[PDB]
Formats: structure tokens, sequence, C-alpha cells
RNA sequence: CGUUUAUUAAAUGCGUCGGUCUAAGUAUUAUAUUUAAGAUUAUUCUUGUAUAUAGAUUUUUAUUUUAAUUUUAUUAGUAGCAUAGUAAUUUAUUAACUGAUUAUUAAAGCGUUCCAUAGAAAAUUUUAAAAUUAUAACAAUCUAAAUAAAUAAUAAAUUAAAAUAAAAAUUUUAAAAAAAUUAAAAAAUUAAAAUAGGGCAAGUCCUACUCUCCUUUACAAAGAGAACGUUUAUAUGUAAUUGUAUGUUUGAUUGGGGCAAUACUAUAUCUAUUUAUAUAGAAAAAGAACUAUAUUUAUUGAAAUAAUAAAAGGUUCGAGCAGGUUAACAAGCAUUAAUACUAAAUGUGUUUCAUCGUCUACUUAUUGCUAAAUUAUAAUUGAUUGUUCAUCAAAAAAGCAAUUCGUUAGUUGGGUUAAAAUCGUUGUAAAGCAGAUUUGUUUAUAUAUUUAAUUUUUGUAUAUAGUUAAAAAUUAAUAU
RNA sequence: AAUCAAAGUUAUUAUUAAAUAAUAUUGAUUUUGGAUGAAUUUAAUUUUUAAUUAUAUUUUUGAAUUUUAAUUUUAUUAUUUUGAUUUAAUAUUUUUAAAAUAUUAUAUAUUUUAGAUUUAAAUUUGUUGUUUUAUAUUUAGUUUAAUGUUUAUAAAUUGAUAAUUAAUUUGUUUUAUUUUAAAGUUUUUAUGAACUGUGAUUUAUAGUUUAUUAUUUUUAGUUUAAUGUUUAAAUAUUUAACUAGUGAUGGCACAGUUGUUCUAUAUGUACCUAUAAAAAAUAGUAAAAUUAUUUUAAUUAAAUUAAUAAAUAAUUAUUAAACUAAUUUUAUAUUAAUAUUAUGAAAAAUUUAAAAAUUAAUUUUUU
């Protein structure tokens, strides 16, 4: 019937976990532009310092530091790449919980395991589901503009209503 | 060689191609600069009998000036691009 | 009625006819062609070349050239006539893929048609010496030995046989497991062959035309008080001999994405300002346009030319594909001097119901396989044909219809070399020997498959069996 | 039946070849004309028998390139009088021509039998010894400089002017080479009309049927067939056919982008692709080859692109490198610089596809 191209590789292009320079792209995503339609959404949004080329949904950092992915923990599909700007504040503490596990003497229930954060949220904020779940009524969504005037809201926010978590 | 005109996809359409499509935002202060741009759909279609104009960055004058739309082939400072001589309401 | 390199509806040739030519040859003539004589006739209609033309192109059809796609009237028509076919009928033959006749919508014959037609090639009838089947049937000439001493080919052989499996292949090897010398005949294998037959790759060749391009001698302009030769300009002619005419999957596709395990052959689907780099031109500040198989190097498209040269690699196969009662089957791609189907001759291992089993000959066409005639009618597979033919299939020799702008292409018919001293194996014989068949090996050698008359036709039932015998198909078979 | 492994010396004879060398040169191998000449004529403003010390320029963007070197100055066309010198090469003919081991029913040379078997090269695009070459003996048989010692010094930059606090080597100037064999071709001019075309050329040496001078036809050289098949023949033997030429095997005449053609792309001297001659055309883009044993660091890869493979990654290679936390006191081929005529991966595990294998796959891939 007729031909096609070979599919780019869109993958890391650096090490997540690891530190990373602004001049690195972090992902190269694909602008799943559907077959170059002009509608898309990026398999990791972008995060904490890290900011999204327009064009080429390619995620590059803003500031040297390390580098991770946050699964969003409502649905584990749904990504950030969060850069942290410190390297020696994870440094310094990987030598240790990585020093500490060794001896025996870390605890595994830490946030940063892999397989706990599923329960780690549900320790500290038993009804989170409740949270992002709650439909708000088309009253509160765009509380009284008077409130504003009166300065009672600092800032009227009407199209910021969903959670993000 | 031929094959002069291709016809693997052959788009159909195609908007830097259609009659006054692609213009030459010329600048009506006559410093001979001009900008390239292809008018929209808002103007791609004949929404507008006047000749298109615009405020743009005048990277000459350093200054937003007009942009009076213009055919992007020709000579941009042409002796019909001479601006009458005038006292300013300045001076003695 | 002559004449030819694959030898003829090849090309000649007389007449008619078309065109040209009255300052080099006689305009009932000679140039330049198309046809073909003889006899009947020679139809309908035009889009382009040519002519004429008026600055040229563009226009433009007395005659001529080429054309007519439903020209198709005359005329013959299954015909060298694109398939459909062995055309349907009739004959003819025991049997009619023959051939001839009738008519007649012939895939798209057709007025240069058709008839007439002689020694040719067919089809009958018929007769007949070639040794035509049946059929086999040496009279003749063609020794050994003695002598002289060449050729193809040659990696080697102590194994070559033989059987079985194989794995890429036809099998040849490997392996297993098996067991016979020198001489001459045969051709099954080794390469018994040469050399044809393919198709692909890069290279070159040669021919052809509306689209590419010079050297080009023609046409037109101008310049010379134009006395004629030259030079220009504008033109570009297949008369022109240059180069292109692809690549990938098989005939479509050439882009950048995406979904299909962050595999992708093109796999399967879809989308779309996803953009066409450079160089000359175009835009002169910082801003910009055009176009190319969209990585983008070249300046048209076609042919078989008997195409070729240097290479490998298949049509006929250890595996594929599409059109036979729907479905099992002819058989366009993965090997490889195996170098066409059929016939002749000559074998073979299988397998197939109750003994037990496998010899039919013919007609048409040589295609292959059926139809069908002989009362009754050839089991199915497999390996087979360099020994033999060539009928088919077949390489500009043509021709018909058919496709092509042409060169040409594909059906159909007539044509068209088909071949070397046998070394190894192999096998048939032999080795001059013998007062004698034979212990065991191992066997070209085996009684019937073109049907009669007996006799029991009774048993059984609407007709009637069964051992046998005679005759017929007429021939005998032992290496120490 | 049958084997059995093995003879290295002729004998005898003497002034060429090749390059080189910068002095001559009207055409080498009998005696022109031999009437008296007319007959023995090769000359013209072009890389020519004339042969030229640079890397910058400039240029259809891509095969195009540097100007006196000392004005007659020596780079200049060359031998007898050292067998003319030198260095390389070396023969060629005459007639020589040789030798005493392994069974006894059968795989392949070792003595003591048994064990033992790709013949090699290529080709294997692992369709993995894929059907190619080799009779043997000897001779001949293929060109990328493996090195930097004292006079002596280099090193960048803009588009352009210019600017050069911009930081720094090396070199008494290093150049030259580039495989081997092999086409069809292709262009440049010389030869050929004894074969064969066509032009032209012969005006009556046998038979015969019919009234006929036309016409049947004796017809031993020729449309067929057998034999022959490196044959007696690079076309002959036997034979069928045909045969009536006042219009033709034949005086000489036409020649190669062309003659001739009763036209077959046929022939023009035994393949018309004419011969002959002169080239280095191309052939790496699956042709054939590419010469020296005993060695001393490993591996594969598979992506961007292709009017479909000389180019790129990745691999491999040559040369060279520096020791960044991770652990044992373990274990680690990571790189730079250059050289590079490549598109397809056994058995698995699965995945597309009528596949009837191809395709994806990814670990193998023997000195």
């Amino acid at each position: 019937q007729a031909g096609s191209p070979r599919q780019k590789a869109k993958l890391f292009h650096v090490i997540p976990g690891t530190p990373v320079t602004p001049v690195e792209k972090l992902k190269e995503q694909r602008r799943r532009f559907g077959q170059d339609r002009y509608s898309r959404q990026p398999e990791y949004r972008p995060g904490r310092n890290v900011r999204m080329d327009p064009n080429t949904f390619t995620l590059y950092a803003t500031t040297k530091g390390v580098m991770t992915i946050r699964t969003s923990r409502i649905n584990p599909s749904y990504k950030w790449l969060d850069v942290e700007p410190d390297i020696q504040k994870v440094y310094r503490s990987r030598c240790m919980r990585a020093a500490l596990q060794a001896r025996g003497k870390a605890s595994m229930m830490v946030a940063g395991n892999v397989h706990y954060r599923a329960e780690l949220d549900h320790v500290t904020e038993p009804h989170w589901r409740e949270r992002v779940m709650r439909v708000p009524k088309a009253t509160e969504r765009f509380q009284d503009p008077n409130y504003f005037t009166r300065g009672l809201v600092p800032s009227l926010r009407p199209l910021s209503r969903y959670s993000y978590e | 060689r031929l094959k002069k005109r291709m016809v693997g996809f052959i788009p159909k359409v195609i908007p830097r191609k259609i009659r006054n499509n692609m213009v030459a935002l010329r600048s009506e202060a006559n410093t001979g600069h001009m900008e390239g741009y292809i008018k929209t759909e808002a103007e791609r279609l004949d929404a507008t009998g006047r000749k298109l104009q615009k405020t743009m960055w005048d990277p000459v004058l350093q200054r937003y000036t007009l942009m009076k739309e213009t055919k992007v082939r020709g000579p941009f400072l042409t002796k019909s691009n001479i601006a009458r001589k005038v006292d300013f309401p300045v001076g003695a």
C-alpha cells in the first residue's frame, strides 16, 4: 500500500537519580502529534526547576542539580521530572542511607522507597482519595468576587481547579 | 533531470503559496526593512480589502513602527518611498 | 518463371496510376515512387504531413501522402486473421484436433478486394521396387598381429561397487553397513560431450520517433547600386552519428509522524504549513522569494540489435503461485553445463481386492491427454533417457490479424547443422583350460491378460455357474 | 587375486646484449636519366621529432594552473684508435638421457601391524568443501620510502578593512608513489574490388518434345537426404532437385558514417565486430591473481541515507593515551588520532507473513 519511516528513539539522556547540568536534554519526549496533528500530552510533564521546550517537548533542566522522577500519587502513569538543585544535599545522605543500610540500621519505610509510596501517603493523609475525588460546586470554585475586593481571599484563581497530587 | 513537479505528498492546499498569503510587511518608515509575514486565515480569506498593517519593531530604527504589507519580491526603497519635504513644527 | 545468407505470398519485373520535369535529351518522354500482371470491380469520411498561402508561425484539406477506432457497402470469411476452439453444421474415416462444403455478426480481413490457377504444399481414391509396422532375416567391402605414433580430456586415487539416513542441492559427500582381476564390446554415472537455452548485474553497442542537444551544407532577414561565392542574425530538422529512458518492493511507492512488546521487512493502519540544503539569478543593513524521486550529483523517451563482452547466477525444483464438476491438479522466485515436451528402444523399486493381478492395437493433432472405433479395452506411483528422431517448443526469412508515433511486441503457418576415437566405474561376453553340471554364493529367466469348442449347462432361477482337458499366443539353456 | 619402495649428469665448442657518452647525418644494400629532358617536385603564421625551476592568484564552484635567469652561457640529441668506456644482464646450440626393499582372499607408504584420512586454492555474502581453477617439470610472473643531530628562524585571524595584552610546537624544507592479468568497445589514419557485390564485359564445342525462331526439356559439378562431425574439406563424398541465361563467374570502375545491394542489417580476401596500424579507455563495485613457516594481547557491527551503494555511524585496524567515591586487599579494553569499496545474526526463546521462507529478533561464530 505504501511505505513507513523508522520510529526514532525518544528516551532519557541522563540517568534518573544522578546529577544533571542544564545543557543536557533530560528526556526527549514524543510530542505525540498523533500523526502531525496539533494536540499531544507528554508522558513526563515538567517538574521542579525543569522547563519544557515547547516545540519538541524535551525537558531541559534549568539549574544544575540531582534529577528524579516523581510519579503522580493519584495515577502512576503521569510523571514529573524534579531537579533538586543541591547535589550535596542528596549525596551526603545517600552515602549515609547506603552506609546505614549496610550495617542493617536503616528503615525501609522511607518515603524514597519505590514500593512504599503507596502506603506512605496513607499514613499521613488518610483520606487523600476524597480530597481529590471531591467534586466542587461551581459556587465555591468562584468564591464571591466581593470577597476579593473586601480583601478576604488573597486572590481569586478561577481556573486552577484540578488537584494534581 | 525532468521530474520538475514532484508527486509524493502533493499537499492539499499549502499555506505559503496562495495569491497573497505570504506578504512582506515592509516598514512605513522608509528604512528599507521588511518582515515577511504569512497572512493567517483571519486575512487569508479577503477579510481585508485594506492592505494589511501592523506595528513591529523596526530593527534599524530600534523603534516600533508601522508595517504596511507589500509583495515580497521587489526593491524595498524605490524613488516612490521618498517622503515630500516638510518643515517641522520645531526650529525658528 | 527471374532472384536471394538461415530461401519464401522475401525482394525483382510488364501494364495501369500518382507526382516531377519544356535552358540538357524526346511530358504518349525520362526521372521518383506506390502497387502488382490476366479477369471483375475498385465503396463511406476525415483532425495531421504535403501543396497553395497573405512578414511566419497559428490558421487552411481539388489532386498526392497517411488515416477511417462504427469506415465496412462489394467481395470472400475459422482464413499464415490477436483469444474464443478441434468454431456449429455436413460429408469423408471402423474412429475426422484432419480437409473440403453450406452460411456468415470475422475479438478490430475488406476494395487492391475477389475470381480465375500450373510443375508446390496439403486432403482424399488408388497403385507401387526401395528391408515401411508385422520382421527377424551377413552376399559384398571395412582383422588381429608386425610397423610408424597423433587428439580432445587429465588434482588425486587401490578402492570403486551396492543399500540406508542426511543437510544446505540434483546427488556427492560424511557416516553406517555391506564385498572383486587383465582383453573387447555396449553408454548408466563421472564433464559421453561439445554448446545452445535461460533470467539478473555492471559496461558498451546499434536502431527509432511530437516532446533532450552542436559541428548541419537546407528555409527566411540583413549587408554589399544585391556580379552569383561570404558573413551575421533569427531559427533549431531524428536527414542529427550526443546522452538519458531508475530505484525499490514485482506494475505501486519515494514525505515526516504515530499507533501497534520506546522490534519493523513495508508489516498493519493512518495523518499533515511538519517545512525541499548549495550554486547563478530575485531581496543590499538585522529582513526575502524560486526548484529539483523532498539527502537534492547529469542534459529527453522507446526498442531485442540474431544485441554483445566480462561475471555469476534458473524454466524444466530436497519448498512456492493463478484461470479444470465448487474443493484434491497444469504449474511465472530461494539449488545449478542436471544443457526442452513426445515418440523409439530399453529398463526398473514400489503399491494396489477373492488364486493371482497387471502385454492392448488404432483415427485425428503431434499435442499429449483426452475424446472413440475395434465383442469386452492399457492399474497407480517413482527414477529415466546424452544411445535415436526433432514433430513441437526455437536465434531479422518472411507474412497475416493484433498493440506501437515509430523501432517494434505478442498469437498463427511455412523455413531453421542437434555432433566427438570410451579412460575410469559399470555391466554383457571372454582369457585359448577341463574324461566329471550342482555341497554353499548368486540369477535375463517364469506356464495366461485379443478364447474357442468340448464335457457338467445340472446346482441354484428367470437365467444358469465351479477342478480340468484340447487348441490357440511356438519354444526349451549347466563357469572350474 | 596380487605388491615393489627407488637413480642429481650431458662434454664441447667463443669477444653478443641493455642503459649510458651530448663531435657526423640530405632518404643503406648496384651503376638516374640512357628518347634527350618534361616523365627522378612536398613547400603555407596553430603544444611541432622544438619536450617549459614554484603551493598565490584567477576559474564553467570540483582536473585549469607560476611569469628571463643571466641577453650565443656551458641542458647539450651522442664514437673511433682501453676486445671504446662503464654498470646490469648470459648464454645457444651440438649429443647428452641408467640402476640393486614391504602380499599370499583386496580399504590408502614405513619394515612391528594396527590406528589413522577434506588434495588444494579460491567460493564460504555461514543457499556454511555450494560444482571454480590445477596433468606434470622447469623457467619467467605484480614497487605506498617503518630513520628527522651542532650554523637556523616557522606556529595565528576578519566576510573585509583591519585588528593581533590573545598566549604554543616542529622542520638546513621533508613532496615524486600508488597494485597485477583481462574485454566488447572508442577515436585517430594507412591497406584491400585476385574472394564477392554491382558497373562493365563472349555475338552460335552434345540431346529433345511441339505447328512455332517462342516452347517440353540430355543435363556429371550447385534448393534435398545420407555419410562426414578436429572429417580426405575451418565444407568434402554420394544423392534429390533444378537446369535453355541477345543479356553475363569475367576488360577497368566504385573503399570504410562507407562502396555494393533483384533488401537478407546481407556481403566488400577464408566469423563485417573490415583488415592493418596507435593507445596503457574502462573491469572493485560478487571475474583470475597479488611471492618471503616456527607468531605473542581480545571483539564484530546492523543506525542517518542512497534516480541502490567507493562515501557516515557502529565495528575492525594502525599508532598513542590518563590510574575519580562506591566495597572485596575482588574485578574490570575505557579513550584519542588516523586507516576503512559492508546493510542483514546458527540452535534456541518468540514475532509478523497463503509463506511454501523471508522477516524481525539476540548470545553463539574453533589454529
